[PDB]
């Protein structure tokens, strides 16, 4: 999947 | 106009340290190109009058040598240096290599070295006399070693000094402080260690100030105050440790200042909170804490905002909305444990949001929220509300919603029929969620989506036809995205991919998908599908991940698959196949757990 950080 | 013999011999070994002729220079003795240099492409001449020489006999003299982009090979002769009127030598952008002549930085009437982008390497020399430098930029290059001790001895007229891309380790000189004219420094993305010397902010004249990618360490001294012209600051990918300093009202022109991904800690200073002038803030991947407080009165140039991945608690600021320039935050890996606030419906210039693995509870609040927010074309929730409810609620409009991001959540419900209601949906992300029910048809409608991950759900029944027809994959800003860590820049930088798998689908592979031949990437694995495969898969043109594999799949695979000339991985692993194979430089664990 996707995240940010 | 016409050429100095001095000047001519020492072009002529210039020519000799290259490799390869440059077009419209007399490389030899034969009368085909004009003997008189100042003819040359990339040189610049001026009268010896011109230039206060009182030689009884006048000549064109050299005072430019502009080579930017002319795949130069080999080295930089020290013949260079005997051009003695030369006033810019810019070589930006080639090939060259070797180390630097310590003669070429005892020209006299230099103003611009511009070495940028090539191989250079070495040490860089100890000794430089450039009485008349505007420009020593050495960007991309290979030196390495300290940075000489001396740099600022002779430099009295120095603007930019760009060493930025290099090897260079030790400290930042103590001497760096005589540089007083300098307006810009960057010592950025080399091998630098140690704490910053007092030395270098009594460089009252400095704009920018780019240290970031090295290992420096130590304080960020409160003596930044003193660097008042300072425009741009990047101290990003450091060791840097402490409170960031206070200084901010000091610093009237900052509207840039990146310190990402080192150690800091405390509150952010109550200045940098109320900063008029700063528009580009990232402090992400520190150690910072407290409660976020931002004056949205007072910033009122703040464009873009990154917190992430910091040690903040409290609550999501309210009055952000009211920050009437800030159009992207970054508010991933901030443990609120809250809710978004109700105001968010007011905040019209957002158009970038990341809540991503933040602890933001209530889904159905949310998303009711920041449909009110017209100009949000990208959204982050990933990682948070856990195991609630996907609202189905059709009173949900996200109308100009690009990017849609909402993944291990666990979320149970349904592909809730209001995202049809975001008709220019490009990138969407529901995977890794407790979602059931079908697939459904109009997702084939959205004629900008190349990107759709669906994949670890409970879905059951058919892969809608509508897929097969989706317009995108038929035919043909910062805050970048990790995918689970691999790095991607903007939603562009995704390639197009349908990935259904580990899911419960049903029924069998349309032909129809061949007709997607800008499609890249197609994961149909574990799944329940069945029938064949159809021979029409040999129609994604693009197609570089074709996974097909723990399914029920049956027949032949066909021949004409071999069509794919960009295929890059295969695997019918885990069907019943039986028969022939075209391709076998696929690995046995592709076409494993069939007979056949
Ligand atoms: C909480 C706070 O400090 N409020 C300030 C106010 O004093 C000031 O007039 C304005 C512009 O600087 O920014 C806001
Ligand atoms: C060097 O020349 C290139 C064009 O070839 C230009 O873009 C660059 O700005 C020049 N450098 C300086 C310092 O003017
Ligand atoms: C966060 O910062 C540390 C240094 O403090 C760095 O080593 C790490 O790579 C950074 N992580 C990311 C994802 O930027
Ligand atoms: C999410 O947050 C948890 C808790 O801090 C952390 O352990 C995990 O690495 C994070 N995952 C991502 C993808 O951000
Ligand atoms: C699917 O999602 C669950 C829940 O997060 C996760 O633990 C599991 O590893 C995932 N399985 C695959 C194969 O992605």
């Amino acid at each position: 999947y996707i995240y940010t950080q | 106009l016409t050429c100095n013999s001095n000047d001519l011999k020492a072009l002529e070994g210039f020519m000799r340290g290259l490799e390869s002729s440059i077009d419209g220079w007399k490389w030899n003795e034969s009368s085909s190109f004009s003997s008189n240099c100042c003819d040359w492409v990339g040189i610049s001449c001026k009268s010896s009058v011109s230039l206060g020489l009182d030689d009884v006999n006048e000549s064109g003299r050299v005072v430019e040598l502009e080579l930017g982009r002319r795949k130069l090979s080999g080295k930089l002769s020290e013949s260079v240096a005997k051009l003695d009127q030369l006033k810019v030598l810019n070589l930006t952008h080639n090939s060259l290599s070797g180390s630097i002549a310590a003669s070429l930085l005892n020209l006299s009437n230099l103003e611009v070295l511009d070495l940028s982008s090539n191989d250079f390497s070495g040490l860089f020399p100890s000794l430089i006399n450039l009485p008349s430098l505007r420009v020593l930029n050495v960007y991309e290059n290979s030196f390495h070693g300290l940075i000489p001790a001396s740099l600022c001895n002779n430099l009295p007229r120095i603007r930019e000094i760009d060493l930025a891309m290099n090897y260079f380790d030790g400290s930042i000189p103590v001497g760096i402080g005589n540089c007083s004219s300098v307006e810009y420094l960057g010592l950025a993305s080399n091998n630098l260690s140690g704490s910053i010397p007092q030395e270098l902010f009594q460089l009252s004249n400095l704009s920018v100030l780019a240290l970031q990618n090295n290992r420096l360490s130590g304080a960020l001294s409160s003596k930044l105050g003193k660097l008042s012209n300072l425009g741009r600051l990047d101290i990003s990918s450091n060791k840097f440790s402490g409170k960031i300093p206070d200084v901010f009202l000091e610093l009237n022109k900052l509207w840039y200042f990146s310190a990402q991904s080192n150690l800091f800690n405390g509150e952010m200073p109550r200045s940098l909170s109320n900063s008029r002038s700063i528009s580009l803030l990232s402090l992400r991947n520190n150690t910072l804490s407290g409660q976020i407080y931002l004056n949205c009165s007072a910033m009122t140039n703040l464009t873009s905002l990154d917190l992430a991945s910091n040690s903040f608690s409290g609550s999501i600021p309210s009055n952000l909305p009211n920050c009437l320039r800030l159009k992207t935050i970054n508010f991933a890996k901030i443990k609120f444990i809250a809710q978004i606030p109700e105001s968010f419906k007011n905040f019209q210039s957002l158009t970038s949001l990341s809540f991503s693995n933040s602890s933001i509870q209530n889904i159905s609040s949310a998303l009711e929220i920041l449909q009110h927010c017209q100009n949000l074309k990208t959204l982050v929730l990933t990682l948070n509300f856990q195991k609630e409810e996907l609202p189905s609620v059709p009173s949900l409009q996200f109308k100009n919603l690009k990017v849609l991001i909402i993944a291990s959540c666990q979320l149970r419900g349904t592909v809730p029929q209001w995202l049809s209601n975001s008709p220019s949906l490009q990138l969407l992300d529901l995977s890794w969620n407790q979602l059931s029910g079908t697939i459904p048809p109009w997702l084939g409608s959205l004629n900008s989506l190349f990107y759709l991950d669906l994949s670890n759900n409970t879905f059951i029944g058919e892969i809608p036809h509508s897929l097969t027809s989706l317009q995108s994959l038929v035919s043909k800003p910062d805050f970048p995205f990790f995918k689970k860590g691999l790095q991607y820049n903007q939603p562009s930088s995704f390639p197009p991919m349908i990935d259904l798998s580990y899911n419960s689908l049903n029924g069998s592979i349309w032909p129809e998908f061949g007709d997607l031949r800008q499609l890249h990437v197609l994961n149909l694995k574990n799944n329940n599908l069945s029938g064949n495969i159809p021979a029409n898969l040999s129609g994604m043109t693009s197609l570089e991940v074709l996974d097909l594999s723990h399914n029920n799949l049956s027949g032949n695979i066909p021949p004409s698959l071999v069509k794919l000339s960009f295929l890059s991985t295969f695997s019918v692993a885990y069907n019943k196949l039986s028969g022939p194979i075209p391709f076998q430089t696929f690995p046995n664990s592709s076409f494993e757990g069939n007979q056949g």
